[PDB]
Formats: C-alpha cells, structure tokens, sequence
C-alpha cells in the first residue's frame, strides 16, 4: 500500500482511539444495514431484518470484532499488507465464496463510522490517508483470487 | 424505489444542516479532493487548496441544490431538471464520479451530524443521494 | 431515456441471435468467467470448465430472458418483474457484478454478430443492457 | 502489469493483425459514440453529432491512430507498462485534464473492436489477457496523477 512517512502518524494514530469490539462490529452490522447485497453470506446468523436487529444482532457484532482485529492486525503492516491479508484472500475464494468488491463496501463504511465516532477530529487531509489503507487493504484480500 | 422511510428520515437529517450548508458541502468537496484524485482535474480553474473561496464558494452550490432536491424530492425528475442538463450538454461529470462524492458527502454528515447520523439514517441519506447522483445522468444517453 | 433509436436498433441487433441465444449465452458467461474472476463465486455449485450444461444450460437462461425483455422492452419493469424480484430476496448478484457481464455479452455479439454490431448498434445494445441490468436491481432497497 | 508466459504468445501475437490507423481510430471514434462522456475534451473536433459523423470526423480518426500508436508502442514493454506511459500520464492530468476513467472506457471497447475486427479468432481464454493488458494500461496510465 502507497503510504506517506508523513500522513501515516495521522492514519494509524487515531486508530488507536479505536474499539475493534463495537465500532469493528458496528461496521459490518451496519453494512447489512445499508449495503445489503453482502447478507447473502451472513444467513445463519438468526435475523438481521430490521436495523436495530442487524445493528444489535449477536453474531453480527461479533463478526466486527474480528473482522477489524486483522483490519488492526495490519495497521502497522502496511508495507505488506498483501501478504498479511494473503491466506485470508485465498479462503473468502473457495470457502466463502466472498466477493472481492464485498471487502470494498465494507471498507467505506469504516471510514463513514470511524467519521461517525470521530467528529471534527477526522480532517479532510485525515481521510485521505485512511481511504488508502481501505481501498488498500480491499486488493490485499482480492489479489489471491483465481 | 424510495421509501417515505428515507424521505421523511432525510427530512430530518439533512435538516438539522441549513445554515451549514455552506460549509458542509465546502468541505465535502475538499474531502473528494485529498482521498480520491481523480476529481480535481475536473476543477483546473479552481484551487484544491484549503479555504479556496472556489470551493468554498462552490460549497454552497452543490449543497444548497441538495436542499431543494430534499424539499422537492416529492419531483426530484422536475425539482432540479435545469441541472440535470447542464451537465450533459454543458460539463459532464462522469457517472462514476458522482459516487466519488456520493461517499464523501455523508462524512461531513457522519462527524458533523453524529447524534443524527444513525445505522438507518446511513440508508436513508445513501438512497437520497444514490438517486440524486443519477438524476442527473437521466440524460446521459 | 431510452430512444426508439435503440429500441428497433436491438430489436433488429439482438433479432439476428434467436437459435443462438442458446450458445451466445452459454459461452457468454464463460468469458465473464476467464476475464473476470469474481463472477464464479456466485457459481459455487457450478462448473467454470468449458461446456459444462450448467453454464451452457444457464446460457438458454440469462439470454432466453433477454429475449423477452427486447420483446417486452416496451415495459421491461413488468416485462420480467419475477426476475427483478427473484434477485434480492432470493439470489442477489451485486449490481457492479451485472456490469461484469453487461460488457461481455457485448462480446458475444461484437464477435458473433460482426456486419450487426456497429458503432450505433453497441450503443444501442449497451443502452439496453444498461438498463436489463438496473431493472433488476429495482427492488435492492 | 501481470502476464503469464504463455496467454502473452496470445495477447501479443494477433495484435501484429492489427490496424493502428482505422481500428484504433475506430475504437476511439466509437468511444465518443456510445460513452458520449469523452468528448467533453474533443469539442474542437468539428462535429461529432450523428454516429456516421463520429465513425469520421477526420480529426477523430487521426486521434485514434496515435492512440494506439503506444498503446502498440508498449504491447511489448509488458514488464514497465506503468513506466512507459509515465510521461504521457501526467499531461493527461494537468494540460488535458483528462480523467483517468477515460482511460478505461477506452481500454474496454478496443476489446469490443478487437473481436469486432477478430471474430471467433476470439477465443474466450484469449479476451482474459488482453483485458488485462487494458485495465492495466489503464493504471499505468492513471499512475501519475496527484
Ligand atoms: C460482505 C461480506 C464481507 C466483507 C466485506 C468481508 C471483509 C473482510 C475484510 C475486509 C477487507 C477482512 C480483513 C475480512 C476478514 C475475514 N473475513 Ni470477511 N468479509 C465478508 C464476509 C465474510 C464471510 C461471509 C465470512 C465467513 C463468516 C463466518 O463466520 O461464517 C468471512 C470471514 C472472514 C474471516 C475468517 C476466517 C475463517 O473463517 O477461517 C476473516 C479473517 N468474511 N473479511
Ligand atoms: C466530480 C464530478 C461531479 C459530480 C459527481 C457532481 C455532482 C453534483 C451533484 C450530485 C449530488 C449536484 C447536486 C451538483 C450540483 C452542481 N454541480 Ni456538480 N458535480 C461534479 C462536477 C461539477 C463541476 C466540474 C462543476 C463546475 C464547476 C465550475 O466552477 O465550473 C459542477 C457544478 C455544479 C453546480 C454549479 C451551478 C453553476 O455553476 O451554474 C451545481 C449546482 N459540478 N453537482
Ligand atoms: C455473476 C453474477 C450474476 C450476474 C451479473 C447475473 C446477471 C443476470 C442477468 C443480467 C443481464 C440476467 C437477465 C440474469 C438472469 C438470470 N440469472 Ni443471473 N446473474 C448472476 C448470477 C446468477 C446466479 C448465481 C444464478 C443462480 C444459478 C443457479 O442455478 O442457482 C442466476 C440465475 C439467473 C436466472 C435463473 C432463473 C431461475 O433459476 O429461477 C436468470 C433468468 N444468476 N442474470
Ligand atoms: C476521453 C479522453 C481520452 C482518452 C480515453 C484517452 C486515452 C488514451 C490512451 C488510452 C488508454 C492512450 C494510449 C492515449 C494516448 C495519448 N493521448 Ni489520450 N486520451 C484521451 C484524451 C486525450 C486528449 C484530450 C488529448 C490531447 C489531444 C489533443 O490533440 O489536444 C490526448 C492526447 C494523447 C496523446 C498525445 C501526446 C501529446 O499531445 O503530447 C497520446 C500519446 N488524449 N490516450
């Protein structure tokens, strides 16, 4: 991933401040919520109709502890991040069957929530280096696709 | 297809905006601009700069058009149709691109408006603006 | 805004196909499949090998449908509503997905249908299957 | 960009068949066709109204035919495409202005013309590495942009 020596003491310096736990899992429940065509992989989860029931569904934010847990798990492994994410690209392929473009919807809303949780903080010139480490880490986890 | 869920709820939530309009879409611009870089060449004459009363001008513009796309979004198609040409015959702005903003102009939305920013509220301001951005594309062929 | 311009363009594009719809459909995926590799995840119980009457049997699927859309095209929303429906709430395909194969069942006609295929006839092949693909998606919120 | 040893010996050599001149003045000719989006940048260009006019304005014909000539111009500089088109990826940006989509709509229909021109030549495991030399002369062609 393309990153300045400068931006970064911005891009993973207020992640930090963050909770994998809920906002990792308020994330994805939220990405059921507006973005709904990534439910199809997310079906024996009970239910996750209504938004107060896909942003309070158990699983769901337990899902989005983890899902970030890499996403953290990598935030200081930007200089390889495509092949951190490696084995976990080459699974959402065969296993899952998870669409490469999935990881970029989810990506977005992380940086909608992480706006959400961060208010004022959130710069214009701090969004930018973060869209990098998401449209970045979205490749990552699409490039061992065959 | 646009629920009165969204309308109502946008109703609310772009309106606790108003008077923020100016800056709110002034700075949704500028977060375009520094993330995506793909959307200053279609803005030569202007300034991506910060506080460039271009865009900062321009703030108000692409803003306080989505006012009137809120209010008279009972007739979107009729609400703003001069726009919806001066585009395609005057400057287009690539389909595409419009979601390089559409994504952009919910941030200003999402830490400017927590409280009011809600998981439903993400659905109801995306679907206003993924219709908004393609209201004007109608006469794009 | 689709023309009559495209409408009668396909309706006598797309009309030299007919028996064909069952190979230029069956091999139009199969091209969707080795260009783009995100478009065999949603074929898991599949075959992604050549000739297999999955894909080869879909092929007098997802065409044999298109051909009731340039007929109905007159009111494709109600030309196939049980197939705008059948997609988002029983199988959805991702909307960027229909994209995937609205570009490469442009091949299958680029190629199979050359004398046919000209410039206006691929905006006017383009223009429909810009809209085939939208119309299912009506009903994805 | 990323090429197999072997499909090369079939996204190159086919390409030799081809016109520059007509076919890459017919792929961009189409272009302003049916993705009308392009000609914000071809204004003086005459007319290009009706497609007859478009498939011709002369001017559009000419363009297309130097177009091609490094799109031909680095069919075998494979291993530096992003190179190559350095110098010529930032003028598109801050003289023409040109948006790096573009780019891209392009790179698809000289894949729509190819097959056009082509036929069964075509075959399926032959249009897979060639997108991947246009999505990817794309990039190249995108890289310098800030
Ligand atoms: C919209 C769907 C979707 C998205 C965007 C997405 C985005 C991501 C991203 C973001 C870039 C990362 C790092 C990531 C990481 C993971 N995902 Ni994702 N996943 C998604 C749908 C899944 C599904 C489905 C599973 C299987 C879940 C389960 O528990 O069954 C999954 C499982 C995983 C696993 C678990 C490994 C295992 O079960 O052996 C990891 C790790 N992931 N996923
Ligand atoms: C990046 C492309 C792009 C997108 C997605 C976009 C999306 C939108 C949306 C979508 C929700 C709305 C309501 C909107 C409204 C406007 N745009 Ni947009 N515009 C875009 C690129 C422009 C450009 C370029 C101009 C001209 C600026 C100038 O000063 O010349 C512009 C100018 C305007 C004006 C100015 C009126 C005038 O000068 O006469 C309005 C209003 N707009 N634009
Ligand atoms: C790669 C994603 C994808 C895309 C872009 C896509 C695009 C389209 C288009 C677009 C022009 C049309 C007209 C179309 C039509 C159909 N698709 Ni699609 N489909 C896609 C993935 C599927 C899948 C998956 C199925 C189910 C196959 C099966 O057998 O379960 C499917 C099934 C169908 C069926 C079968 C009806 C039934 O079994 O009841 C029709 C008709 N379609 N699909
Ligand atoms: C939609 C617009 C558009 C697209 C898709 C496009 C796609 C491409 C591609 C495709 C991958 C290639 C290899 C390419 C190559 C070139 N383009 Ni493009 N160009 C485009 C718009 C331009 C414009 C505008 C110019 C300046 C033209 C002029 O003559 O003023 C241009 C000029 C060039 C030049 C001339 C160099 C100079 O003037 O010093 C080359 C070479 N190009 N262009």
């Amino acid at each position: 991933v393309h990153l300045t020596p400068e931006e970064k003491s911005a891009v993973t310096a207020l992640w930090g401040k963050v909770n994998v736990d809920e906002v990792g899992g308020e994330a994805l429940g939220r990405l059921l919520v507006v973005y709904p065509w990534t439910q199809r992989f997310f079906e024996s989860f009970g239910d996750l109709s209504t938004p107060d029931a896909v942003m309070g569904n158990p699983k769901v934010k337990a899902h989005g502890k983890k899902v970030l847990g890499a996403f953290s798990d990598g935030l200081a492994h930007l200089d390889n991040l495509k092949g951190t994410f490696a084995t976990l690209s080459e699974l959402h392929c065969d296993k899952l069957h998870v669409d490469p473009e999935n990881f970029r919807l989810l990506g977005n809303v992380l940086v909608c929530v992480l706006a959400h949780h961060f208010g004022k903080e959130f710069t214009p010139p701090v969004q930018a280096a973060y869209q990098k480490v998401v449209a970045g880490v979205a490749n990552a986890l699409a490039h061992k696709y065959h | 297809v646009l629920s009165p869920a969204d309308k109502t709820n946008v109703k609310a939530a772009w309106g606790k905006v108003g008077a923020h309009a100016g800056e709110y879409g002034a700075e949704a611009l500028e977060r375009m601009f520094l993330s995506f870089p793909t959307t200053k060449t279609y803005f030569p004459h202007f300034d991506l700069s910060h506080g460039s009363a271009q865009v900062k001008g321009h703030g108000k513009k692409v803003a306080d058009a989505l006012t009137n796309a809120v209010a008279h979004v009972d007739d979107m198609p009729n609400a703003l149709s001069a726009l919806s040409d001066l585009h395609a015959h005057k400057l287009r702005v690539d389909p595409v691109n419009f979601k390089l903003l559409s994504h952009c102009l919910l941030v200003t939305l999402a830490a400017h408006l927590p409280a009011e920013f809600t998981p439903a509220v993400h659905a109801s301001l995306d679907k206003f603006l993924a219709s908004v951005s393609t209201v004007l594309t109608s006469k794009y062929r």
